């Protein structure tokens, strides 16, 4: 059959490794940096 | 601002403050005081601004003279 | 864990995970002689130190090449 | 030599951190693997030594704002600023270093942080961090290879800053032509090809990895197996020259001795 | 704070090199650690006054040639 | 310790301090490179010289 | 006394051999390719420079009588 | 493929010792067990006249490519960049200096780079700016 | 923690799933610590190469060429890593 | 250091110090060789700097 | 030696070369899901020759099989740490253990 081993590395692309998850947040806190910036910016008018 | 290189200092001036040697040209004048504000200041970025954007403006008008004594280099090579 | 034969192996080291039973008798018996030693240095090194652009003042050198002119 | 000075301070923050936090990813893993092919999607796991890691990359990568941009781009600025042939060309040497060094640095954090698993899946759930022991160095280093570049630039980079301990001729002086006369685009070329480059190769390895199985393309399987085994120069030096001077010493103790 | 700066590693290094197995395994890793960290603090006293107050300091031990 | 067949590996919850931990360091670095960029942008690429203002 | 070695007997056959390869060496065109280059090639290949620069080097304090920078900068336009 | 280490001899009559080719030990394979385990030499076994050379301590032996080969692959990674900064001074195509180079007054510091007397002056002398 | 070590008991779980997921495995072959890879599980020559190599990559270890064609049972893939200092 | 020399036994003492932290499994072979490597190269470049020290107490008598 | 078909030497010399057959595709490709692939790809090429009882073709195919192998080999393979030629092979081995024999010296 192809792929013999589809029920074994199934893990590999669901739950915690699924696409998504995977690349969720590798910029940590990209937003937060934002974030701080954001009070920044009204803070100097 | 420094829209002109300022007096340049003599030779005996150049030596009782210890400048460098190679920042000895026409915008001398304007790195003394910023070395007195450094040392206090202790190099730090946000102490020493309006010294050094007053000297920094001076060396580019040095640049810009030496471009202005480029062509005038240049054309002599175009003489013959 | 394992035997690594510690018994007659006794390098100035110890080897093999050694630690002595007396280790807190002989430990702070170091941190006395380290800290001595260190405040040997402190005195030591304040007292013998200088400053090379300091010794000889300005009007002392100005003179020396008139001398070797 | 100011410039070269600032820099290796600088370099001795985000590269002291790289191999601490990297050695922190082969403690955290139980099977204390270092290939970087039996790893993967290790972000979610530990967090803080990718994070370390990410900071260090970028301040590798020359990104404005951080330690690397206040020492590393200047120096490829003054490869153009001294506007000579033998400047010229090294500048080129150092715009492709400047290149690589962003793609490699994404190809290690994507083999490692961003990609499918390949270790077994009992690794997984005793995959953690460290002791706070190990954790204190990092978080040091981590903050100095962010703001140190700033601090302690003009004192070392800094106009007409009196370094008599280091001596510049007064002709070998190019700090002025460098920060005035070089374009807009130079001063972004590194920034512009690095940022392209890596997502341009971030891309083609996550959706379209099937170009770089370079077993196919002989000339691509000969250029990577030249490279992987660094320019030869190990099997130069061994096979050629230790492997002929020993040779050399047995001629003597047989012909001679 | 020239003298210190120096060779204090030098007296750490030696601690756990032949007073080691006296000292134990973790009483040994962090005495050299202490020697190490007196010299990072003499170095920055020593950073305060050489770049900014521009003194230089110098300890001469003894000739050798 | 046991070990059940046959499953996926769930989202991880590592311990608190280290998510924060490792944001607040990405935090500053985002931080402070918006906070130069308001800055120095224009000085960077040259657009701008420092002395003008 | 309790032979703490535990001696190999290809081992001795190796060092034994390694001890004796004199007796073994013969003088033909090969070994006198080797001889030459070694003991009449090399030592008089120093015994020119030994003697072509010898009394002929005054470095001691060897003073610059020579500019080093250029003076005058014509562009290639 | 597997080629030996280079300046191994193929014939050796060292009188009435024993004639065996040359086996380099480091291409041993670690999983057979071996009595000397770390140098994979079983007890007893023979010696190569010059065995010193073939041994683990000997320097490691690079056997992925031919020699001339890898010879041929790092010459010709210096040929390309030979050819890129020939190419460009032939026709000199690096960028011609903007400015003047940098210029100093009191004859280019003549006397402040060690010049006693008007004579030196150009033997210490640094760029003079002429717009005095 | 880190790993509790690796006992017998988490060892034959690793293997279990390795035979359980194998679809070449000939449906039913209830899978037995004592079932050989020939018979009860109807595993051919190659898919026993095959069955091995996942065994070798599941532990991170690395089965000898010449070791790898004795083990025939699934108490032996249990047995032999059992007594492995590299298994993890 | 204040004198080459001086910086010369530091600079030797590198090598000294990172042989053994090289080599500092010594039961691993690709280990124990390493450490030799990176001894035996640095006192190639060793070897070129007891020769320019040499030529600097030559020219210039000292080495301060 | 006389490569015997369906004998247990060839069996092992089957097993042997499929053995190393996946571990090199192992090494070039990275991702599972594309070494799946492969795998499936040299399984579907061990099977051309399954059936086969013509010494004659064995050997030229066999030699074949090598230089595939030889070719396409990895010239940075992986290995287990722990294993030889990894990077904790023979790290810290426990020492030898002997009992002390005094001597007079
Ligand atoms: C360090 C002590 C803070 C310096 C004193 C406060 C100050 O003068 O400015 C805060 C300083 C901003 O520095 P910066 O943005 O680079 O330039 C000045 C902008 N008007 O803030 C900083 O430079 C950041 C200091 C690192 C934390
Ligand atoms: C077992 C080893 C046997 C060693 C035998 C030789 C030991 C030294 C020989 C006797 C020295 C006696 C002595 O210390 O005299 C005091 C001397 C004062 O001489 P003075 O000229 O006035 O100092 C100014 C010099 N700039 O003071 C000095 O000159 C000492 C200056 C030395 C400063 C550098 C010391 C190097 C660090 C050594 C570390 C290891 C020793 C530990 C010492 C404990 C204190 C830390
Ligand atoms: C040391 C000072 C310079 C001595 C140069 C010696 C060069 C030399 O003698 O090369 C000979 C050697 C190969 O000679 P050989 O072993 O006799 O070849 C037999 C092949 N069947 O060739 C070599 O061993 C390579 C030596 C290269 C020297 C550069
Ligand atoms: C391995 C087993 C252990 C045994 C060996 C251990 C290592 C040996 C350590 C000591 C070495 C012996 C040298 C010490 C004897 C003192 C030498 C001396 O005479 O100093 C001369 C110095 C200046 O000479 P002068 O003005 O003529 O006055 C002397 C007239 N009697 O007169 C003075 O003012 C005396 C100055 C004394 C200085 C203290 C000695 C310092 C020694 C440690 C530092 C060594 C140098 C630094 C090297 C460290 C690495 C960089
Ligand atoms: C240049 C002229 C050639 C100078 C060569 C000196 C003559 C021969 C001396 C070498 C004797 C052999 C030896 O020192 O032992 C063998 C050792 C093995 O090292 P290795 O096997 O590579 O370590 C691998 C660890 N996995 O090998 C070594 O570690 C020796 C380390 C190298 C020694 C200097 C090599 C020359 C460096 C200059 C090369 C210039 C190229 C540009
Ligand atoms: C500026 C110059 C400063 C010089 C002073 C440096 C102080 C450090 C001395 C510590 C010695 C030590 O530790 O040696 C003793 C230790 C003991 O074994 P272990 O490694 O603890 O493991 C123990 C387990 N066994 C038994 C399996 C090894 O090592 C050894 O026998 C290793 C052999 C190499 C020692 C090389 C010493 C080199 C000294 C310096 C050479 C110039
Ligand atoms: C371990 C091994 C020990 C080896 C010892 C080596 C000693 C050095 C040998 C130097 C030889 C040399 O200098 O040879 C050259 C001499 C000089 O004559 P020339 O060459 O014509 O001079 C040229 C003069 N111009 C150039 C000015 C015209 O020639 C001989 O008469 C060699 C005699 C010595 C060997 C008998
Ligand atoms: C090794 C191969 C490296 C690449 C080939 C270089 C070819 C080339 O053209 O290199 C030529 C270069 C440049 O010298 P130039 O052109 O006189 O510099 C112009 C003189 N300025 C700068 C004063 C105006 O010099 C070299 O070779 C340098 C050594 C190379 C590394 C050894
Ligand atoms: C990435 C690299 C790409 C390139 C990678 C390398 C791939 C190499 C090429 C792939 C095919 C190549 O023909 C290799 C070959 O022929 S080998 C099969 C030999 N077959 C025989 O000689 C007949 C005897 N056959 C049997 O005995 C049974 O079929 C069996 C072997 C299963 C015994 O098992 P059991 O007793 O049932």
């Amino acid at each position: 059959a192809g792929n013999p081993w589809k029920r074994r590395d199934a893990w590999r692309s669901q739950g915690a490794f699924t696409r998504a998850n995977r690349f969720r947040g590798a910029l940590p806190g990209f937003f937060w940096g934002l974030g701080a910036f954001g009070v920044y910016c009204v803070y100097e008018k | 601002g420094v829209s002109e290189l300022p007096e340049l200092l003599s030779h005996e001036e150049m030596k009782q403050n210890k400048i460098p040697l190679a920042y000895r040209d026409r915008c001398a004048r304007l790195l003394v005081p910023l070395n007195k504000c450094r040392k206090e200041g202790w190099y730090m970025p946000w102490n020493c601004v309006q010294e050094r954007h007053d000297y920094e403006q001076c060396q580019y008008l040095d640049f810009k003279r030496r471009v202005k004594e480029l062509e005038e280099i240049k054309k002599q090579r175009d003489a013959a | 864990h394992h035997i690594h034969t510690p018994s007659y192996i006794k390098p100035p080291t110890g080897g093999w995970n050694f630690t002595p039973a007396n280790w807190k008798q002989n430990t702070v018996l170091v941190l006395v002689g380290f800290t001595a030693c260190c405040v040997g240095l402190y005195k030591l090194g304040e007292a013998g130190s200088y400053n090379p652009k300091l010794k000889y003042k300005e009007e002392e050198l100005s003179r020396w090449n008139q001398s070797a002119k | 030599y100011n410039l070269a000075l600032f820099h290796l301070i600088c370099h001795s923050f985000f590269k002291a951190l790289l191999f601490m936090s990297a050695g922190s990813v082969i403690h955290s893993i139980i099977s204390e693997y270092q290939d970087i092919r039996m790893y993967g999607g290790f972000r979610q796991f530990i967090p803080l030594a990718y994070t370390c890691i990410f900071i260090a990359s970028l301040s590798l990568m020359a990104i404005p704002g951080l330690t690397g941009f206040y020492s590393k781009d200047i120096i490829i600025e003054s490869m153009y600023g001294e506007y000579t042939f033998s400047g010229f060309i090294i500048y080129w040497f150092a715009l492709i270093s400047a290149t690589c060094t962003s793609l490699y640095s994404i190809r290690l954090i994507y083999y490692t942080f961003l990609n499918n698993p390949n270790s077994p899946k009992y690794i997984y759930i005793n995959l953690k961090e460290n002791d706070i022991v190990l954790i204190t160095p990092m978080i040091i280093l981590t903050i100095l290879s962010i703001f140190g570049g700033y601090l302690l630039r003009d004192i070392y980079l800094g106009m007409g800053s009196p370094f008599n301990e280091l001596f510049i001729h007064p002709n070998n002086l190019s700090l002025i032509e460098t920060e005035f006369s070089l374009p807009s685009i130079l001063k972004v070329l590194p920034l512009i090809t690095g940022l392209g480059g890596g997502l341009i190769l971030l891309l083609i390895y996550e959706f379209n990895y099937s170009l770089f199985l370079v077993y196919n393309n002989k000339n691509l399987s000969k250029l990577y197996s030249f490279f992987n085994q660094k320019i030869m120069f190990d099997q130069l030096l061994n096979n050629l020259i230790l492997r002929s001077g020993l040779n050399i010493g047995w001629l003597l103790n047989v012909h001679i001795d | 704070m020239i003298l210190l700066c120096i060779f204090t590693p030098f007296l750490g290094s030696l601690i756990s090199g032949f007073f080691g197995r006296y000292i134990g395994v973790n009483s040994s890793k962090w005495i050299v650690c202490l020697s190490i960290f007196v010299s990072v603090v003499s170095t920055y006293i020593l950073f305060i006054d050489v770049i900014f107050n521009e003194i230089e300091y110098t300890y001469n031990i003894m000739n050798w040639l | 310790f046991k070990y059940v067949r046959g499953a996926i590996v769930p989202k991880p919850k590592v311990h608190p301090g280290y998510v924060i931990t490792s944001k607040f360091l990405g935090g500053l670095m985002w931080f402070w490179i918006f906070y130069r960029a308001k800055q120095d942008y224009p000085v960077w690429f040259g657009l701008k010289h420092p002395w003008e203002h | 006394g309790p032979h703490l070695l535990r001696e190999d007997a290809s081992f001795q056959r190796y060092g034994q051999l390694r001890d004796n390869l004199a007796t073994y060496w013969k003088f033909n065109r090969k070994a006198a390719r080797n001889v030459f280059i070694f003991l009449v090639a090399v030592p008089a290949g120093l015994g020119y420079l030994a003697y072509n620069y010898e009394g002929k080097t005054p470095f001691v304090g060897k003073r610059r009588t020579e500019p080093i920078f250029e003076q005058d900068y014509v562009p290639r336009k | 493929k597997s080629f030996l280490p280079h300046f191994i001899p193929k014939n050796y009559s060292y009188g009435d010792y024993p004639r065996l080719k040359p086996e380099n030990l480091q291409k041993r394979d670690p999983y057979l067990k071996y009595d000397d385990q770390a140098n994979k030499r079983n007890f007893n076994e023979p010696l190569h006249p010059q065995q010193d050379d073939l041994d683990m301590w000997a320097p490691d032996h690079f056997d992925f490519v031919q020699d001339s080969i890898a010879l041929k692959w790092f010459g010709t990674f210096f040929g390309v960049l030979a050819v890129f900064s020939s190419v460009i001074y032939i026709g000199g195509l690096y960028p011609e200096k903007p400015a003047n180079p940098r210029n100093y007054p009191f004859s280019g510091l003549a006397k402040d780079l060690g010049a006693s007397s008007e004579e030196d002056t150009l033997l210490y002398a640094a760029k003079i700016d002429k717009s005095i | 923690s880190s790993t509790p070590s690796l006992t017998k008991e988490i060892i034959y779980d690793r293997i279990v799933e390795i035979l359980e997921s194998y679809d070449n495995v000939k449906q039913g072959s209830t899978i037995s610590p004592a079932a050989s890879f020939s018979k009860d599980l109807g595993l051919d020559s190659l898919d026993t190469v095959e069955v091995l190599l996942e065994l070798e990559n599941e532990f991170s270890i690395l089965i000898p060429d010449n070791e790898a064609d004795e083990i025939k049972t699934v108490q032996q893939a249990v047995d032999y890593i059992a007594a492995q200092e590299d298994s993890i | 250091g204040d004198n080459y020399l001086i910086l010369f036994v530091g600079w030797e003492f590198i090598g000294v110090a990172s042989y053994l932290l090289i080599s500092f499994w010594f039961t691993r072979f690709n280990a124990v060789k390493s450490g030799l490597s990176a001894l035996l190269i640095n006192r190639f470049g060793d070897a070129l700097l007891v020769l320019g020290l040499s030529y600097l107490v030559l020219v210039t008598g000292s080495v301060n | 030696k006389a490569v015997v078909p369906f004998s247990e030497a060839n069996k092992k010399y089957v097993s042997s070369l499929y053995r190393k057959s996946l571990r090199t595709a192992h090494d070039w490709i990275n991702k599972t899901e594309f070494y799946r692939v492969k795998a499936s790809e040299i399984r579907s090429r061990f099977d051309a020759n399954k059936h086969i009882n013509d010494p004659n073709e064995l050997k030229v195919i066999f030699k074949e099989t090598e230089a595939l192998l030889e070719d396409y080999a990895h010239p940075d393979p992986i290995i287990p740490p722990c294993r030889p030629g990894g990077s904790k092979f023979e790290r810290n081995i426990p020492p030898r253990v002997e009992a002390r024999i005094p001597i007079d010296v």
